[PDB]
RNA sequence: UUAAUUGCGAUAACGAACGAGACCUUAACCUACUAAAUAGUGGUGCUAGCAUUUGCUGGUUAUCCACUUCUUAGAGGGACUAUCGGUUUCAAGCCGAUGGAAGUUUGAGGCAAUAACAGGUCUGUGAUGCCCUUAGACGUUCUGGGCCGCACGCGCGCUACACUGACGGAGCCAGCGAGUCUAACCUUGGCCGAGAGGUCUUGGUAAUCUUGUGAAACUCCGUCGUGCUGGGGAUAGAGCAUUGUAAUUAUUGCUCUUCAACGAGGAAUUCCUAGUAAGCGCAAGUCAUCAGCUUGCGUUGAUUACGUCCCUGCCCUUUGUACACAC
């Protein structure tokens, strides 16, 4: 039921919609999107190292991520 | 400790050992649907096959799907210490047999049908289907078995 | 709805079948000298400002 | 024997605490009058022996439970004493119901 | 649940009856007075008896107390 | 700039020391690692099969450093937990004896610990020297 | 032998010891004394001996199949 | 303001807390006046605490729990459904995430958001059962401010609890959206709908 | 001689002993810095005895804390009291009364548990019930 | 009015006694006394290791000195609702604020009056009346089985239905106990074994050693991602061990393997007001072994109310009674 595997036609759904998201976490990347929870955690940690989204507090079982600047 | 990006060379549902196995879920917990294969056995089989456990059981390749089955049907040859198996010290030929999908019910059927022929108590209770491990049937098990 | 305020100035006594309701003497913050008696459910003391959606109503279950 | 220390240890234990206190005060009392170097009476934690039993002999009634307490109080004193002085005070006038142990340490 | 019993009250009245000049308006010295003008078999009962005695004296200063 | 292994975060130090011994490549893993549940109270093998022994070694080496001397039995209770006994309630049972014994023997060969005739194993000279180095690089990096 | 020796001694004021009185309260009935007279004898003896109070309870069946308890008290007693 | 040096090192972010006693590190209780009247002296302000963990005594006097801080009271209601009884360190972690979500949304103070959500949640009137038997009537009554703030916390916490139950949404997430909707007033949150439900039963059984 | 005061702080079963001596601002509990106290959710449970009167009042104070008993959060409540009590005791013996009173007023005006032990104590469990007040379930049928 | 027949008062009653209370045990405080190598701390006669110009840590008390803050236990001290304000017939009292270790009878128990019950126990007693049996015994002993048997109904419980979670690693903190020469009790440390456990030894008749019982829930970092699913562990099979003379009707422990019901529970119903409820374990009891039970202990620690007679039960007054074996 959920896109557990990311591909190109799903990849553009993340990279064009993660800007303007005030709140970014594992549950909002599966509610708004269709990708699974495990890949959502992969997407969040991937999108931090380049730096298009910012961290507010790093904890397990919950994340708090917002835009840049 | 790091996580690398991956691309979707995904494949559809698949069939192993005459049993449907779904994709979309991790490889170790996908082989658990095979009868006679549990979480511990499927975890051992994968690491013996030297595969990534984050491979979702649907983006693997035919070479490592052939590899996991060979280890699964031949435990001892792939460094399995014989205390990890389903049936240990077989009553017939004294070998350590790990039982697989379609053979778990048949071997279990043979074992119970043995004790019925033997007229042993653990099989006698199976003939009526009652509790065979000595649990009290005073106020319990009023729906099945 | 322009709900009006009111300040409790006296705890008359405890009322109600099960005793969970308290009866108080309360005046009005706007248009003072309008003092009326109500039936309050929660724990209350003096000077407790509470809002009455209607003011033309006096307590009936008393004593 | 010619005024040689023995390094004695006297340990007192009994349930009846009150008269054990008097003897612990007695044993410390006969030391300064003989100018005896000592380590004071060390009091040890009370061991509250407890028994939890049903009041009833049968099984009938509300399940009521009693706790019995046999308190025992243990004390000990280290005395740097002569051989003569300890013997004629501890072999005589022993209090009733209180257990006393006289042991020797030579570390 | 702090209503003093007859043992506290009757001893306090009997104490004020015959010891009013000796007593004061301070429980801290009233409790010391109790041990040396009366026999109380516990410290808690003495504090109760002396405490109500001070409460009695505080009432005696502003108007008489019947009994 | 005096440093010991008490000023460093506890969780981070096992991470740093395990990585160091992972890069050192001389801890002589007993080879039955990837198959043992590392406690009878466990139900699954350690997720990080390649490095769990190095983290366990880092935790054990830290515990010998901060204490006086620790044997096998104290380590078994240390890493034990609550075992889900199924229908019956939980209970505490000790960790795996063989692994907790061989991690000490692995640290014995590297000389992280001594023999300590007064009981279990105590920290060794060269053992606490390298612990302080990793403790120094963590706080100063 | 010699490590333990008995020392029999007499008892002062027997009337202020329930164990001694209850025993004598029993042998009198075994000698055929009336239950009321024996019980009234014990409490009177205990009171003249110097006790503040006494309380004798005789429970069981007497002169009837039904059992009943008799209380013979005098003086002042407490219970708690 | 000015730095100080000690034998033990101390971070700068925690070293700045001496001039202003805030929450954990971020939100300050200054300028968080309760703009809705009739609830002050029952929602506690102007006496800040760093963390919402306090082993205080609030169940010995009748009204002592009003003096208890508002953030402390909200955490106390997350320790519900048996399995979560005790476990207060877990609930403090939940609210810290919850106020962070309010800060990545809703640029105003999360302390003001939860305060303004309490005022919009408490049922101003309620209803009590009058009658000596089961088949009885119902009578309308007005609610004291203490019960209102008590019911305000209860209406948010249970409805934000069953939302997270059997759902991918975390409890901090469900509470965060429940608080912002209740602050503005949306009628799409469990707390606001229950308040209107209770208040209109009172308007009927008057 | 070194001017030192020795104090303590008590939660339910947790007791922390604090040795307060002259120096340069060393704040160590169990040989570990006050920035290393665990869990981190309660770092700000032992920071307010330092963060309310001002960290400048530790430029000549060395605090050594050893704690045992209680639990994870009983200990942090026992630790936070011993340091606050130890600071007042040190300021009572070597500092003027004005400074000690300003500490005393500040601690009292914020939280009385910085200096006064939590008088709540565990209550004995009773027969016929799982806890002190709770009883076993009766049925009547 | 009080928890109280607790008191203030009223008063053909007055002065009393038991009960209640007072009392006892225990918890909370004591930088005040007595002290301590079976408790701890600090300097160091002796010092040592690491990193640097002193922080962490390991040993000796004729291979040291000093002390009791923390621990202990003796003597005691301390709280009496103290002070203030309000209310009350300005009485007993009650409420709020201040101070205090403690202001719920300071918390919790021990004991507990009169009169009873055809309440339970003759299956605890070498306590016992009467009756029965007493050699082919209803005495005692031995062998084996049964109390656990399973269409069903009811009660006390344990584990859950999941993300406030399961699992992995790491961090890692209690208290009440018990324990062997009248031989195997608690068991440390070393070795072997996946594990259970086996083995070589050490300590403790115990503030010394098991044991800082390094308990669990909990905390962090990760895997899982709303899927009867990695929830849940019922049922069932194979094997490896321990206890016992004996494990089959599986004592129990462990390993692999099947992954059943159950998606928050109808009618109804239990307990509970602050370190309390609830969660979480630990000890002890029984015990050769086995707890899902009990008695205690500690860890984490709410919501709500400081009230009423609506239901239920009890007590009292008035009233009615053809009831008194008492509706
Ligand atoms: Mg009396
Ligand atoms: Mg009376
Ligand atoms: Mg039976
Ligand atoms: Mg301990
Ligand atoms: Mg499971
Ligand atoms: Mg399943
Ligand atoms: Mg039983
Ligand atoms: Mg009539």
């Amino acid at each position: 039921q959920h896109a557990v595997i990311l591909d190109q036609e799903k990849y553009d759904r993340i990279l064009k919609e993660v800007p303007t998201y005030r709140y970014v976490s594992v549950s909002v990347l599966v509610d708004r999107l269709k990708i699974g929870g495990s890949l959502a955690r992969i997407a969040l940690r991937h999108l931090e190292k380049e730096g298009i989204i910012k961290p507010i507090s790093k904890h397990s079982k919950q994340a708090i991520y917002t835009r840049a600047t | 400790s790091l996580v690398v990006q991956e691309q979707g060379s995904f494949q559809h549902i698949l069939r192993l050992l005459n049993t449907n196995v779904d994709g979309n879920i991790k490889i170790v917990y996908a082989l658990t649907t095979i009868k006679g294969v549990g979480r511990r056995y499927s975890n051992l089989v994968c690491k013996k096959a030297d595969v990534d456990l984050h491979k979702r059981a649907g983006e693997l390749t035919q070479e490592e799907l052939e590899r996991i089955v060979q280890i699964m049907q031949n435990p001892t040859h792939y460094k399995i210490p014989a205390w990890f198996l389903n049936r240990q010290n077989d009553i017939t030929d004294g070998k350590d047999y790990h039982t697989l999908a379609n053979n778990v019910e048949s071997k279990l059927r043979d074992d119970l049908e043995r004790l019925k022929k033997i007229r042993a108590h653990r099989g006698i209770r199976h003939f009526w289907g009652l509790r065979v491990r000595g649990q009290h049937t005073k106020t319990t098990g009023r729906r099945r078995a | 709805t322009p709900v009006t305020l009111a300040k409790v100035i006296k705890v008359l006594g405890r009322t109600g079948s099960r005793g969970g309701v308290t009866q108080v003497r309360v005046e009005f913050l706007e248009d003072t000298s309008r003092t009326i008696v109500r039936n309050v459910k929660g724990p209350v003391r003096e000077n407790d400002i509470l809002v009455l959606m209607e003011s033309e109503r006096e307590a009936r279950r008393l004593r | 024997q010619q005024q040689q220390i023995i390094k004695i240890r006297i340990t007192l234990t009994s349930t009846k605490v009150k008269q054990l206190e008097n003897v612990s005060s007695n044993i410390v009392k006969n030391a300064e009058q003989h100018n005896l170097v000592k380590k004071g009476p060390v009091r040890l934690p009370t061991k509250v022996l407890k028994i939890s039993t049903r009041k009833t002999p049968n099984g009938e009634g509300s399940k009521t439970w009693e706790t019995y307490e046999m308190r025992i109080h243990k004390r000990y004193i280290d005395l740097e004493a002569p051989v003569q002085i300890v013997k004629r005070i501890t072999q005589i006038t022993i209090e009733p119901g209180v257990d006393v142990e006289v042991v020797v340490a030579s570390n | 649940g702090r209503v003093r019993t007859k043992t506290v009250k009757r001893a306090s009245k009997a104490l004020i009856e015959r010891y009013y000049p000796k007593l004061t308006l301070d429980f801290q010295t009233n409790k010391r007075l109790c041990d040396e003008i009366a026999t109380i078999q516990s410290k808690r009962l003495r504090n109760k008896i002396a405490g109500y005695t001070t409460h009695l004296m505080k009432r005696i200063q502003k108007g008489p107390v019947r009994g | 700039p005096g440093v010991s292994v008490r000023d460093v975060a506890a969780q981070d130090f096992i991470n740093a020391y395990a990585s160091f011994l992972q890069r050192q490549g001389k801890l002589e893993v007993p080879g039955y690692v990837d198959i043992v549940k590392t406690s009878s109270g466990n139900e699954m093998p350690p997720q990080d099969a390649e490095g769990w022994f190095y983290k366990r070694a880092a935790s054990v080496a830290r515990h010998i450093y901060m204490r006086k001397q620790v044997g096998v039995g104290k380590l078994n209770k240390l890493y034990g937990g609550a075992k889900s006994r199924g229908v019956r309630p939980y209970k505490h049972i000790d960790a795996s004896g063989s692994i907790n014994r061989k991690v000490l023997q692995a640290l014995e060969k590297i000389g992280i610990v001594e023999i300590s005739p007064k009981g279990g194993r105590r920290i060794s000279e060269n053992g606490q020297r390298d612990l302080d180095r990793i403790a120094a690089q963590t706080l100063e990096e | 032998p010699g490590t333990i020796v008995l020392y029999a001694e007499r008892v002062q004021d027997r009337g202020l010891s329930a164990v001694a009185q209850a025993e004598s309260m029993k042998f009198k009935l075994l000698n055929g004394l009336a239950i009321r007279r024996a019980a009234y004898g014990v409490v009177r003896y205990v009171m003249e001996s110097g006790a503040k109070g006494c309380e004798v309870v005789v429970s069981g069946k007497l002169r009837a199949a039904r059992a009943k308890a008799m209380k013979f008290a005098d003086g002042f007693l407490i219970h708690s | 303001f000015t730095p100080v040096v000690l034998a033990t090192p101390i971070p700068e972010e925690v070293q700045q807390a001496q001039t202003e006693i805030k929450l954990f590190n971020k939100w300050s209780f200054e300028e968080v006046e309760v703009k809705d009247a009739s609830l002050v002296d029952y929602v506690q302000v102007r006496q800040p605490i760093f963390v919402a963990h306090t082993a205080g005594r609030y169940a010995n006097k009748r009204f002592r729990k009003a003096q208890c801080p508002i953030i402390e009271r909200l955490t106390n209601s997350l320790m519900m459904n048996g399995r979560n009884n005790g476990k207060k360190l877990k609930a403090v972690r939940i609210i810290k995430h919850t106020l962070d979500i309010i800060n990545v949304l809703t640029d105003q103070n999360p302390i003001q958001v939860v305060v303004d959500a309490i005022t919009n949640t408490g049922p101003r009137e309620d209803t009590t059962r009058v009658g000596g038997g089961g088949a009885a009537r119902r009578q309308a009554v007005d609610v004291s401010p203490l019960r209102r703030v008590n019911q305000a916390i209860a209406l948010l916490t249970i409805g934000a609890r069953e939302a997270a139950f059997r759902n991918i949404k975390t409890i901090a997430e469900t509470l965060a959206e429940e608080l912002i909707n209740a602050a503005k007033g949306s009628s799409t949150s469990y707390a606001i709908k229950k308040k209107d439900e209770l208040e209109r039963v009172a308007k009927s059984n008057r | 001689a070194v001017p030192s005061v020795q104090t303590f702080g008590k939660k339910k079963s947790a007791t922390a002993v604090a040795h307060v001596k002259a120096g340069k601002g060393l704040i160590k509990v169990n040989g570990s810095p006050i920035t290393l106290v665990e869990p981190e959710i309660l770092r700000f449970k032992v920071y307010e005895p330092l963060l309310l009167v001002g960290l400048d009042k530790f430029s000549n104070i060395d605090i050594r804390v050893r704690v045992t008993g209680g639990g994870h959060v009983s200990q942090v409540y026992a630790i936070r009291q011993a340091i606050a009590k130890g600071l007042v005791a040190y300021h009572q013996k070597y500092v003027d009364e004005q400074s000690k009173n300003e500490l005393k007023k500040a601690f009292t005006s914020y939280d009385r548990t910085l200096l006064i032990a939590d008088s709540r104590r565990p209550e004995p469990k009773k027969f016929g019930g799982k806890g002190a007040r709770s009883r076993f379930q009766k049925s009547y049928r």
